[PDB]
């Protein structure tokens, strides 16, 4: 659970991504696969070398699935209930992954925005991400 | 574990600019605050009610300088971590029963971290270099449960 | 997410406990502390041997926390949130241990229920045994 | 991994009386159906659909009986799981990338078939000895990640 100051703190550190969100998401997908290569197999029709521009339009994807979390974040299982449909059962990801992906997004987001990422504002960007995890591994069958 | 000479020239690279004396605070001080269950486990240190009062909590730091030391060892013995975190493993394992994946759990706020403190310098690939570091000190420090 | 076939199948499951709920629990607890001996150090004001009056008592009330949600088990988090303040705040228990007490409470179910525990039940289940966890973790602070 | 004698006893006991052409069929269907993203290694076996399909399913009996061989490999060299297991730490890891979680989740997918067909012989005690026995399978069969 969520805490309002977890709250504030995540849209409040988000907010200073700006126009970089999909650039950002793109890094974390790259951390993800170099630092974890088991991930890479669920992506065999791309290719994930530096400079994709498969991995750079997919991070856009996944910075506007986080834009939603973030904007939603009272209603995340309905706001990410399709998403959490495809990764369970079209895409059967392991729900390990999904604590890879977030660790590498914190990752991300420290090398970035190191006035934002503050011990309290890691917290609270660990616990939305952990919620995140938790929607999007909510649906297997 | 694995680290070619490339990511043993990136790793320690990076770790020579490292302020021995701040970052294993600065990383115990976040395990305390992110993943605050671990406080269980430092009870005597004190006051740890907010993450100012963790981070500033003199305790804190000093173990924290003992952590990276650990650390600092791994990275001087890449090839033998077994050796080298034996009597870490039993402390943690066997008389502390800390579960090891906390052990995981610290080395990635440690490299949350370095991420922090080096910027766009903590590159994709350096970071690959490092997370196999933290993989294999904390499957060293687990030996003992295993 | 549970399904409506997984909470039938927890609640008939469960239904055939009857009497022995206590015992049961009691059992998974003993099969905890032997299988996983980091659990034991969070009581260290219970003798954990067999036979214990202290263990007995203690699976009586884990049962009667698990029939709770059973019976609530469309509106857990708030079943059980006086219980999730209690493992987290207070009792500062490691999230990985409830997958240990989790699979132990498997192991009594089907050590006694050789009827009831087919596949389906089996992943039922552990489905809610996962969301149980879930709630009693999702307290962090 | 460390089991004493009268462990052993307890877990070479209840093993001569598993049935070996079922217990991993049994244990390999209840993994797919409990845990279903591991479906995604499995796709030339056919139906599996539903819990029935997937145990009913031949190709799922006739592979558990192969991953049942290999616990019982395990059983017979306690000391040297490592070595046993070699050749499929390489297979599951290198070639396959299945993350290593998914080994202890099989292991105690294996307990809880234990149990169902032991029922109270599967005494508290004989549970602890053989999750020793399965996480030091899981633990040599994720060699090839550490
Ligand atoms: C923070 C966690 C995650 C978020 C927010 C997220 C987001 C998304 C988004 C928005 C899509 C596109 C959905 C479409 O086009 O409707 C997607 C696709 C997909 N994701 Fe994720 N994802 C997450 C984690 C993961 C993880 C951990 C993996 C695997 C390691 C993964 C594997 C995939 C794959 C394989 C696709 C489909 C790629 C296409 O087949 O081309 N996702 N994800
Ligand atoms: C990668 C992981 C870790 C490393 C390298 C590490 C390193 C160390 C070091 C170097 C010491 C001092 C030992 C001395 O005084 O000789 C220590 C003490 C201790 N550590 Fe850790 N540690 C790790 C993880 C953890 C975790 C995750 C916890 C608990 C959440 C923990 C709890 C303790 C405690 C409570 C002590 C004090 C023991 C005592 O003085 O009796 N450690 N650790
Ligand atoms: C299915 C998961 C679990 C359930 C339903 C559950 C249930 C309960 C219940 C009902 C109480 C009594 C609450 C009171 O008296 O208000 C309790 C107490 C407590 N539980 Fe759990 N619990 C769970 C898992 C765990 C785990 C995994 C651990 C640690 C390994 C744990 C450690 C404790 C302790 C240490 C107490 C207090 C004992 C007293 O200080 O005497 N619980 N639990
Ligand atoms: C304790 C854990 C496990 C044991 C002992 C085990 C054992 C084995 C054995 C004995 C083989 C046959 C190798 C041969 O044909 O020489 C096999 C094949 C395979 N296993 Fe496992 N396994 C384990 C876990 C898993 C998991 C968790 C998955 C995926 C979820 C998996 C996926 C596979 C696949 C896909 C193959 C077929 C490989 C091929 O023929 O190319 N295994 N395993």
């Amino acid at each position: 659970v969520l805490s309002p100051a977890d709250k504030t703190n995540v849209k409040a550190a988000w907010g200073k991504v700006g126009a970089h969100a999909g650039e950002y998401g793109a890094e974390a997908l790259e951390r993800m696969f170099l630092s974890f290569p088991t991930t890479k197999t669920y992506f065999p029709h791309f290719d994930l070398s530096h400079g994709s521009a498969q991995v750079k339009g997919h991070g856009k994807k996944v910075a506007d699935a986080l834009t939603n979390a973030v904007a939603h974040v009272d209603d995340m299982p309905n706001a990410l209930s399709a998403l959490s449909d495809l990764h369970a059962h079209k895409l059967r990801v392991d729900p390990v992954n999904f604590k890879l992906l977030s660790h590498c997004l914190l990752v991300t987001l420290a090398a970035h925005l190191p006035a934002e990422f503050t011990p309290a504002v890691h917290a609270s960007l660990d616990k939305f991400l952990a919620s995140v995890s938790t929607v999007l591994t909510s649906k297997y069958r | 574990v694995h680290l070619t000479p490339e990511e043993k020239s990136a790793v320690t690279a990076l770790w020579g600019k490292v302020n021995v004396d701040e970052v294993g605070g600065e990383a115990l001080g976040r395990l305390l605050v992110v993943y605050p269950w671990t406080q269980r486990f430092f009870e005597s240190f004190g006051d740890l009610s907010t993450p100012d009062a963790v981070m500033g909590n003199p305790k804190v730091k000093a173990h924290g300088k003992k952590v990276l030391g650990a650390f600092s060892d791994g990275l001087a013995h890449l090839d033998n971590l077994k050796g080298t975190f034996a009597t870490l493993s039993e402390l943690h394992c066997d008389k502390l029963h800390v579960d090891p994946e906390n052990f995981r759990l610290l080395g990635n706020v440690l490299v949350c971290v370095l991420a922090h403190h080096f910027g766009k310098e903590f590159t994709p690939p350096v970071q690959a270099a490092y997370q196999k570091v933290v993989a294999g000190v904390a499957n060293a420090l687990a030996h003992k449960y295993h």
